[PDB]
């Protein structure tokens, strides 16, 4: 029956909207001076002209990734290509051919749109990427 | 040029896509085989019998866990707007940000900042973790932040990272309770920046560590944004700007506050 | 009451006089502010292009699908398009219309 | 022997019955709908096999669980014998 | 009169272009050319991945499955529970053994047995996508700036769709349930092949089954969001049903 | 099949239906009551918490009667809550 | 055909009937009304009131709270005897 007297108080509610999350991954604030402290650099506008196109991830990040199976098969992954894939098989031929000494052995997934790489270049292949503009 | 206009393309002249003319991606399925106690040595004693007992897992669900943010996530954080250095940075920013994933029911007590990064830190942040190291919290301070150090208990813990789900349950905001006897110390210790620490020693401690690092410590009292920077959650409260005892509605975007004596005496208790 | 149409034939053949006609209707819609390089008239603006490729289904008969309009950048790639013949046939007539020898005789039960 | 010695009622199936037109939709209730529905709450049947897999042995003891009290005794006798019978077959003993 | 004209709402990335198609209108027989819309172009140009189609499909099919079908093992055949005496007692067990006529099934379904899986929300959503785009790639896709007709009289959308050369079977997409113009609802639920949905219920089995897809301009912006939602979202905090910052809208 | 409701729960759907309904409410209420009789043959725990001497944590404690049988000659007499074991 | 209307959550709280035997108990108690005014606040029904603890649940709650939660200058005081013993 009798139950402890309350106000109703709408002023405060702006402190609860701080605590709700968003949904929506947010886009990187515009910074002075490219790189940022952590490295990271917005992909180039306009885009480069060639015959493929890496997009970037969800969290604005170049899609290279490492992978390995088998506890013994290092390899690198390039995800999200677009256009011609084949482009850029030869074009990472070219790249990673004198760093190994030997043609790398690759994989073009053209269906997905992945190029897969034997072996772990993913720092290389990110900072040749960003230098491409992508 | 074209691959992907290449492949749309192709698809104009081949028959209409339809339920007839599906398969799996080959190798997704592999082709069914059709016909058509683990530990027992069978007599000695097991490998797993013969070795003796150690206590390597003695209490371990009762140990606790820190999950550890380094600032070069947090940087990163920073660098792509998911994190904002212009507010005070906690637990709940932290979680809305995915820049940690906190577990209570693993045995997570909060984050521990961690000094991985520390060179090239260059944010301003205002930011409270459960555990930081010596070197997390001199990195912080040489740009100009603040650190502190504050206990969580499990429940707090839960509706800190996901305040929304706990909204939804309909109780009032409760208080945080007081570390155990353990931590005790090391939360009311200055150069931890503990937050049951004396704030008079802050300064002494502050100054200690910009000499052994060899920076000079700056005055944030100056900074223009010296308000938010000396921003701080009572020792009780959970959340910024909330008491505990209220009662969020945010069917109705209202707070209820409770009058009863009895009942406010409790809550600030 | 309403009455539908007769169905439409497929068949196109390009017009020989298809440049000059195209040329006319280009002058339309884009005015003649431009008729040196008017193929390379970019179809960017959805309005110049909806009016430019309405025209010429109306006239020719023969509209662009859905699938091509992306490709309709230029001008020139409209041209392109219409210079392309499109039949009609059933299997049957195109295998009849076909010189088939002596010996070969094709029955359709459908 | 052992063969039908004519041929049986051709099967006339009506592909576009309104249960086969229909069938698939809103099963992106949630994709579609600000996820105020889940598609599993569109699965019809067993109170116990709503939104929910498992082998034999887990059935089993879910459907106990969850309707146990409420079976005929001789049903519920045969579900407990079937799951002892079938805990010592999945865990091979 | 105006021609209608679609824009992308919702950003379209910097290195591709929008895809167009015709707008079409239901209410007369010639109104085809009435506008031109743009179409996002990771909604209706996606790379075609039939596989992902099989899988989505798949899905579809099964996840709601649940099977009746049940058999009695020996141990719930009735009686059986004897040693049969004739000549020691062992050597048949029981009557009911799965090798005696009328005795249990050794290996039977033992159902109801559940077939329910769920696809990664990302991968289902990914599957609309590829179905939009095959059926625009095909040349299966007309967009209507509304499904409103001129009379309720089947045989009229019947004619209209021969005429303009549509298919046998044709999937009619409309914003909401509730708001669905009386003479297409009226028509169309006279008509087995032709049939009339709302945009919720858009899915890749009913795609597939009709050769031909109708949707409304207001149900391609609706598409679009939803489907493109997925592409730049945080991975969640909780389920998208509990309140968000920004979402829903 | 299955039954509409648990079969536990038969009892009290019987107080719902014929004379058992019509039986006064304070006296229905004595039977739908199930108080726990005062400990007898046990010792009941003092307090909801204690702390586990073994890892030293706080761990809920339950207190759990034994079963008690009285045989027909207590319900004669007054045992006091006293019965076999 | 036209598809059924598309299947939407009931909209509003619902209040089990307390009286039908089949009604779970977890959706009688107070911690299933204070959820429905949480999703629905006013149009719930719940009396606000009856959020928070009653005279005798907050006696329980403060008692519980001084017997496994001391203060904290308890806490420095029984840390001050146990560093001077082991000293
Ligand atoms: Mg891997
Ligand atoms: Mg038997
Ligand atoms: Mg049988």
């Amino acid at each position: 029956p009798d139950y402890p007297r309350f106000v109703e108080s709408v002023d405060e509610y702006q402190f609860v909207e701080r605590l709700l999350p968003a949904t929506r991954i947010p886009d990187p604030p515009k910074h002075e001076h490219y790189p940022t402290p952590s490295g990271w650099q917005p992909p180039r506008d306009p885009p480069p002209n060639l015959p493929y196109f890496v997009r970037r991830s969800r969290m604005h990040n170049i899609p290279v990734y490492k992978d390995i199976t088998h506890g013994n098969r290092q390899m690198t992954v390039i995800r999200k290509v677009e256009g011609d894939i084949w482009a850029l098989q030869k074009d990472v031929e070219d790249f990673l051919s004198p760093l190994l000494g030997k043609t790398p052995v690759t994989q073009v997934n053209e269906v997905t749109g992945t190029l897969r790489i034997k072996g772990y270049f993913d720092q290389e292949l990110k900072a040749w990427l960003l230098e491409k503009g992508f | 040029q074209g691959g992907g206009a290449r492949a749309l393309d192709l698809l104009r002249g081949l028959p209409r896509v339809s339920l007839a003319n599906l398969k799996p991606n080959p190798g997704s399925k592999k082709p069914e085989r059709r016909p058509r106690r683990l530990g027992f040595e069978g007599g000695q004693t097991p490998f797993y019998i013969r070795i003796p007992k150690y206590g390597f897992n003695e209490g371990h669900s009762f140990r606790r866990q820190y999950k550890p943010l380094s600032l070069n996530r947090l940087q990163y954080l920073i660098d792509l707007g998911r994190v904002d250095p212009s507010q005070p940075i906690d637990l709940t920013q932290l979680v809305n940000g995915r820049g940690v994933t906190i577990q209570p029911l693993k045995r997570d007590y909060g984050v521990q900042l961690v000094e991985e990064g520390a060179d090239t830190f260059t944010a301003k942040v205002n930011i409270e973790v459960q555990l930081a190291s010596e070197l997390a919290i001199a990195a912080i301070e040489k740009n100009g932040g603040v650190v502190t150090t504050a206990f969580y208990d499990p429940r707090s813990l839960d509706i800190v990272c996901k305040p929304v789900p706990f909204f939804l349950r309909g109780q009032p905001i409760p208080k945080r309770m007081l570390p155990p006897e353990e931590l005790v110390p090391y939360y009311t210790d200055a150069k931890n920046r503990g937050y049951l620490a004396d704030p008079a020693k802050f300064p002494e401690a502050r100054l200690e560590l910009a000499r052994k690092y060899g920076y000079i410590l700056p005055d944030i009292t100056k900074d223009e944004l010296f308000k938010m920077l000396c921003t701080r959650k009572d020792p009780r409260q959970i959340f910024f700007g909330l008491a505990p005892g209220w009662v969020v509605n945010m069917a109705d975007k209202k707070i209820l506050k409770p009058t009863d004596e009895n009942l406010l005496k409790y809550y600030t208790s | 009451i309403l009455v539908c149409p007769p169905l439409r034939s497929r068949a196109y053949t390009p017009p020989e006089d298809l440049q000059s006609r195209l040329e006319s209707y280009v002058k339309e819609v884009f005015g003649s502010s431009l008729p040196s390089n008017w193929q390379d008239i970019s179809l960017e603006d959805s309005r110049l292009k909806f009016n430019l490729l309405a025209h010429l289904a109306d006239d020719l008969g023969h509209v662009v699908p859905n699938s091509r309009l992306h490709q309709m950048c230029r001008v020139r790639d409209v041209l392109d398009f219409y210079n392309v013949p499109i039949q009609d046939r059933s299997k049957f007539d195109e295998l009849s219309a076909s010189n088939l020898p002596p010996n070969l005789k094709i029955t359709w039960s459908y | 022997i052992g063969i039908r010695l004519t041929l049986p009622p051709p099967k006339v199936v009506d592909r576009w019955n309104e249960k086969r037109a229909m069938f698939g939709v809103y099963d992106n209730i949630g994709i579609l709908g600000n996820f105020e529905k889940h598609p599993k709450e569109l699965i019809r049947g067993p109170i116990w096999l709503r939104g929910w897999k498992g082998n034999e042995l887990q059935r089993c003891i879910r459907k106990r669980k969850m309707v146990g009290s409420r079976m005929f005794a001789d049903d519920l006798h045969n579900l407990n014998k079937r799951i002892r019978y079938l805990y010592k077959h999945f865990n091979r003993h | 009169p105006e021609p209608v004209l679609r824009k992308v709402e919702l950003p379209v990335p910097t290195h591709r272009r929008p895809v167009q198609a015709w707008v079409e209108s239901l209410r007369g027989f010639e109104q085809e050319r009435v506008g031109l819309a743009d179409l996002h172009p990771d909604v209706f140009a996606t790379a075609p991945r039939l596989d992902i189609l099989h899988q989505v499909a798949m899905w579809q099919k099964n996840f709601k499955r649940i099977s009746y079908a049940k058999t009695k093992t020996r141990a719930e055949v009735r009686g059986g529970g004897r040693k049969p005496w004739p000549q020691g007692r062992a050597r048949h067990g029981s009557i009911r053994s799965p090798l005696w006529r009328g005795g249990g099934v050794a290996h039977g379904p033992r159902g109801p047995t559940s077939y329910y899986y769920m696809l990664p929300m990302k991968v289902r959503a990914l599957g609309l996508k590829v179905a939009l785009t095959v059926k625009l790639a095909q040349d299966d896709l007309h967009i209507m700036d509304s499904l409103e007709l001129p009379t309720g009289d089947p045989q009229y959308l019947t004619e209209l769709a021969h005429y303009r050369r549509w298919g046998d079977s044709v999937l009619l997409v409309d914003l909401t349930h509730e708001e669905m113009p009386q003479s297409i609802v009226e028509a169309t639920s006279r008509l087995k092949t032709f049939n009339l949905i709302p945009a919720v219920g858009l899915n890749v089995h009913s795609m597939l089954k009709h050769q031909t897809l109708v949707l409304t301009l207001p149900t391609v912006a609706f598409l679009e969001d939803k489907l493109l939602w997925q592409d730049s979202r945080y991975r969640p905090l909780y389920p998208f049903s509990l309140p968000y910052s920004d979402f829903p809208r | 099949p299955l039954h509409k409701y648990p079969v536990w729960l038969w009892k009290r759907l019987q107080l719902r239906e014929g004379i058992c309904s019509r039986l006064p409410g304070h006296y229905l209420r004595s039977l739908e009551e199930e108080r726990t009789p005062t400990p007898v043959h046990y010792r009941p725990h003092g307090a909801k918490f204690k702390i586990n001497p073994k890892n030293g944590q706080r761990e809920r404690v339950e207190d759990v009667p034994i079963p008690i049988y009285f045989p027909p000659e207590s319900q004669r007499g007054l045992w006091g809550g006293e019965g076999w074991i | 055909y036209r598809a059924r209307p598309p299947p939407r959550r009931r909209p509003g709280p619902r209040w089990p009937d307390p009286e039908d035997l089949l009604t779970p108990r977890w959706q009688l108690g107070p911690r299933y009304a204070a959820k429905q005014f949480a999703r629905y606040g006013a149009a719930s029904g719940v009396v606000p009131g009856s959020l928070w603890p009653s005279p005798e649940q907050l006696r329980e709650l403060e008692a519980e709270e001084r017997e496994w939660y001391p203060s904290l200058a308890t806490m420095q005081e029984s840390l001050r005897v146990k560093q001077l013993a082991e000293e």
